[PDB]
């Protein structure tokens, strides 16, 4: 090649450390927060959460 | 009596370099595989603005 100045492309690539933030609609079952409770009905009169 | 009065004379512009495949497909390798055969597009842009 000649005498000259060339620009030459560098790269650089990020894939990692992305966020998500969401604004998420409403709050959680919280489903685990039941099934952890502490009386536990027998098999006579069960309850039922919806 | 004697009377002064100046005037100006454009003789240059800012010097504009533009790197054509960092505009166009900034990052993005598939970009980059598509423009990879539009071929002497951005090598005409480039000898144009030297
Ligand atoms: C487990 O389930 C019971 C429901 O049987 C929850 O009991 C409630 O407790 C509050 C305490 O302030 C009472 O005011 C309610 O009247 C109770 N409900 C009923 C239907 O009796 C209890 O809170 C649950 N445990 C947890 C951690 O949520």
């Amino acid at each position: 090649p000649n005498t000259g100045v060339y620009d030459l492309s560098g790269f650089t690539v990020k894939p990692v450390a992305t966020v998500y933030r969401r604004i998420p609609n409403l709050p959680d079952c919280d489903i685990d927060n039941w099934l952890n409770n502490v009386s536990v009905p027998s098999p006579l009169n069960w309850e039922r959460r919806i | 009596t004697i009377a002064g009065h100046e005037e100006f004379i454009q003789t240059s512009s800012p010097k504009v370099t533009i790197d054509c495949s960092a505009f166009v497909c900034s990052n993005y390798a598939a970009c980059h595989d598509l423009l990879s055969e539009y071929g002497t597009f951005c090598d005409n842009i480039n000898s144009i603005l030297n």
